């Protein structure tokens, strides 16, 4: 299962 | 600006026999940007239908494609790959050569 | 043995067309096992394995409204980089990241694993201790410092320790079948001629699933170290591998020469040689 | 997008030999782009009046600078050079050691 | 020995302002001579030889004229080169051009030279032929194809072949004694004690010109390929040079070890060991 | 003596 960035570069 | 060159591979699936149904090969590696054209030539005469991999990205960044042909291999049929990417200055032919 | 999983996203800029290509490719010991791709007719996670396919499709549906996220951070950190690097423009611009978890033999997490790249070269990475950061160039600076204030670190640690490791241990489970799997390789020695009166003898691999093997050529007992051409592991194309290993040999004294192939789903090495009609 | 990161190198023209004026030289090269930024400190403390090269650039295309300041050693004071690159996360800061 | 004429150009794209800074040096056996920067007061050629200023006030402005001439061809050059890589930049560009040529020690042409280089990378380069161009990329193919139809090769051929030889001809006579001109390098020993019973020996290299020279450790007469740690030849700033090279080696048995320091300007190559008074 | 190259890039 895949995670998700938070904050953008 | 990152242009690396591409790494290509002509080979059969299973080992060459001459009048042998078999599947041509065209491994493309090392290469960035992604976007690349991958044509494959039987005699020089473009391929149509041409199965292609999907794709995919190695440890170090480079993309990687699997191009590859149903073909029949013969004594006077000369098989190719021939590549054109942002990293080159004129299209990569490799020839399918047998005995690699 | 130990265990790894990896999420291999893309995000290439579209020259006019304001939402790039997301692909983010999913490994379960370099085995792809889910992928997803923003350029389908009705992108989706789609299962990559066939043990894959015992999830529901709920997990699927946890996935694509993930994927619909990232494709989202990455339209905007790809804005934001072409920001840094005053590129402006209408030339297309890559984004990829790697993200995951290393297990040892025991299933216990080792490495935490967290790299992104633009355009083909690192931008930044966070460190194994999965606290501080290393960023590039001066642009990637920026990022660092977004991301220390962010506190974003925090977040990607508790999925690498956290998620990665507990979906690592369901997939091992649920794929062990497949995971365990092995192909032999099938092996042959061709005998290519040559000027000076040499032969170069190429020892084959072929039909072979892992891709790791190694292929040596030995002179009665010596290991050759440098006369060896050695080719990079290609995929036959349905799902097993090819290698081969070449060396230029002195005519006749052709059987003095031995090749041995180590791979882990042989019952033992093989060991082979020219052997002429 | 081709950053090329700088090599420093501090040292003394000449032997160095306490209370003898002498030359620290900053010579700074590998990188590109050609705008750097170099800075050589006592104890810390930023020089003023420091001498640079010309924009040169070498047979590899990598640029080169060489800044250089009057000073006179002592077993006490410490000097360094600074340098903040495009092609850098952080300023590379090199110490002068006195053998080498 | 042998002799070279370089024109090293640069030319930085400066964002906002619409003509960028234009750098031409000239070196002539590897030693700056003459020198233009656009960024200058009163731009014009410059000599940074003495042997330079034998050449009248008519001489410069031929060249500064040139300059002005190729301050132009860059800008442009930089235009169109920042559309083939889809750059659009208020972001500096940097375009980089060597050309000049090689004679023997009989002053006859040896080689003729044109290299150009866009961000650091090579980008186009004219073959020792002076006939046929070599592109480093699909972008690099346009100029190629450009440079074809236009024949450019022909006058740069010309250049290189007539110009370029015939002028450093004079130049080569008239610095005659500045460029026969070598300082031979002053070595000695540094003892850099350690841990574990060992020491550095650095073997130092100093006040020579040219920049090469070659630094070897020897153990009873053998050298140290591997052990040894050099430093990239230094400028002293003086005009001179300097280099160092040295090996860890156990204490005591340090006059075992010899470095030897091979330089043109040297009566005979310098032999040196560590001498303790 | 500098060249002057011709054709643009």
């Amino acid at each position: 299962a895949s995670n998700e960035n938070t904050e953008t570069m | 600006m990152i242009q690396k060159t591409p790494q290509i591979q002509v080979y059969s699936r299973h080992p060459p026999e001459n009048g042998k149904p078999n599947i041509l090969n065209c491994y493309v590696t090392q290469f960035h940007p992604p976007h690349i054209e991958i044509q494959m030539l039987k005699n020089g005469k473009k391929i149509p239908k041409v199965e292609m991999s999907d794709m995919s990205f190695s440890k170090d960044w480079s993309f990687y494609i699997l191009a590859h042909t149903e073909f029949t291999p013969t004594e006077t049929d000369t098989y190719a790959c021939r590549v054109k990417h942002a990293s080159m200055a004129e299209p990569k032919t490799v020839y399918w050569d047998r005995d690699m | 043995g130990p265990h790894s999983m990896r999420y291999f996203e893309t995000a290439v800029s579209r020259p006019g067309l304001e939402e790039p290509r997301y692909i983010s490719v999913g490994y379960v010991d370099n085995k792809e096992f889910v992928r997803f791709d923003s350029d389908a007719e009705n992108p989706r996670y789609e299962p990559r394995a066939p043990w894959m396919e015992q999830e529901g499709p709920e997990y699927w549906e946890r996935e694509t409204q993930k994927a619909k996220g990232q494709e989202q951070w990455f339209r905007v950190s790809l804005r934001n980089l072409l920001g840094y690097y005053n590129q402006s423009a209408g030339g297309s611009h890559t984004l990829q990241q790697m993200s995951g978890c290393d297990l040892g033999s025991d299933w216990r997490l080792l490495r935490g694993y967290l790299q992104f790249a633009y355009e083909g070269r690192d931008y930044i990475a966070l460190n194994e201790d999965l606290k501080t950061w290393t960023a590039a160039d001066m642009a990637a600076q920026i990022t660092r410092r977004k991301w220390e204030q962010s506190g974003a670190a925090e977040h990607y640690k508790a999925y690498l320790e956290g998620e990665c490791v507990e979906w690592l241990h369901r997939y091992l489970k649920n794929g062990n079948a497949t995971l365990l799997r092995t192909d032999s390789p099938k092996a042959h020695v061709t005998h290519h001629p040559r000027s000076k009166g040499e032969v170069t003898l190429r020892c084959w691999a072929l039909g072979f699933y892992p891709a790791d093997i190694t292929l040596t050529w030995q002179l009665n007992g010596e290991e050759l170290t440098q006369d060896m051409e050695l080719v990079e592991t290609r995929p036959a194309g349905d799902g097993t591998f090819q290698k081969w290993a070449s060396v230029v040999v002195p005519l006749g004294k052709e059987q003095n020469y031995t090749c041995r192939v180590y791979h882990e789903g042989l019952p033992e090495p093989l060991t082979l040689r020219w052997e002429p009609p």
